[PDB]
């Protein structure tokens, strides 16, 4: 149980390191989505400032 | 395009609806004035809310017909005037302009244009004191007025035809919410009027600025008595901005 105790804390680690950058990947996505839509909203609005 | 040549048109074309014949009219004499208030002596032909012609451009209303004179209020500054002048009497009841050809206009109470735009076209007249339509004329309400807030739409719907109340302290929204329901009918068909009774001027101006910059303008009469008007007017403000609702209402359309 040392052996197995070793290798089963080996691969716990690991998938704390991998699920840490799987949130930060969809962070990052979700900014993008964010930052888009910020476009977006821009130019709606120019368009209704024009005609005023 | 400017063009002056079509101006020179229609100077030529007043002056040819013009007409030079005269018309005998009843006369009276100011005989008292004070805080608005008029005393007038003649005027045997007047009619109980008749509108008076005083000298300039400025008129005033009979409230009360006394055995030997007349009691009226002026419709605008009343200092400039003193007894003996002469005022003559139009038969009209009073009276102010109505059509749809008033929407995105700005107007005084007795249906003079008070921005700079020009002269005013209207469809006739409808007078400013009459009596609603009576029981069976009415149709019961069922279609919504979508206005832009949440919780009136969700809490406190109004149907078309409706009159609700907004009631609160100074500085609590009231116009805020006003002025938003008129901005959310700007695609809905609804045609909308607004009447400013007692309002600082700047505000005037500034919620103006703000149903333009929406683009509701379009879509909205504007009625117009500051805080520096004579009380008359204001009083009357409400039942001229009413009488041109009506107008809307009595063709099969909706107004707010
Ligand atoms: N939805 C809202 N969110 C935040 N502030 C708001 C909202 N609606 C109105 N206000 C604020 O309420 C304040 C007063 O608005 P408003 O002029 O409509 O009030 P009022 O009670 O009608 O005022 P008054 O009695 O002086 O006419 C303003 O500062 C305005 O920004
Ligand atoms: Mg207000």
């Amino acid at each position: 149980d040392l052996d197995l105790a070793k290798a089963s804390a080996t691969d716990q680690l690991k998938k704390a390191k991998a699920e840490a950058q799987v949130i930060i990947e969809q962070a990052n996505k979700r900014r993008s989505q964010i930052l888009d839509e910020a476009k977006a909203e821009a130019e709606q609005e120019r368009t209704k400032i024009v005609a005023q | 395009q400017l063009n002056s040549t079509e101006i020179s048109e229609l100077i030529k074309q007043r002056i040819a609806q013009f007409n030079v014949v005269s018309e005998a009219h009843n006369e009276g004499t100011i005989v008292s004035v004070s805080d608005g208030v008029i005393r007038i002596h003649g005027l045997a032909d007047a009619m109980q809310g008749e509108m008076i012609s005083l000298p300039g451009n400025r008129y005033a209303i009979a409230l009360n017909l006394e055995r030997d004179s007349v009691g009226a209020v002026v419709m605008g500054p009343y200092a400039d005037l003193a007894e003996g002048m002469k005022v003559k009497a139009t038969g009209r009841i009073l009276e102010v302009p109505v059509g749809r050809g008033l929407l995105g206009r700005v107007v005084n109470t007795l249906g003079a244009p008070i921005d700079g735009k020009g002269p005013l076209d209207h469809d006739g007249f409808s007078a400013v004191e009459a009596i609603a339509p009576g029981v069976i004329e009415r149709q019961s309400v069922d279609q919504p007025v979508q206005t832009g807030y949440k919780a009136v739409d969700s809490m406190i719907p109004i149907g078309r035809g409706q009159r609700e109340l907004i009631i609160g302290d100074r500085q609590t929204g009231k116009t805020a919410l006003a002025i938003d329901a008129i901005i959310n009918q700007r695609d809905s068909g609804i045609k909308a009027i607004y009447v400013a009774i007692g309002q600082k001027a700047s505000t005037i101006s500034n919620v103006v600025r703000k149903l333009e910059e929406h683009g509701a303008l379009a879509n909205t009469i504007v009625v117009v008595a500051t805080a520096s008007e004579s009380a008359a007017l204001q009083y009357l403000a409400p039942y001229a901005g009413a009488a041109m609702g009506e107008y809307f209402r009595d063709r099969g359309e909706d107004a707010l």
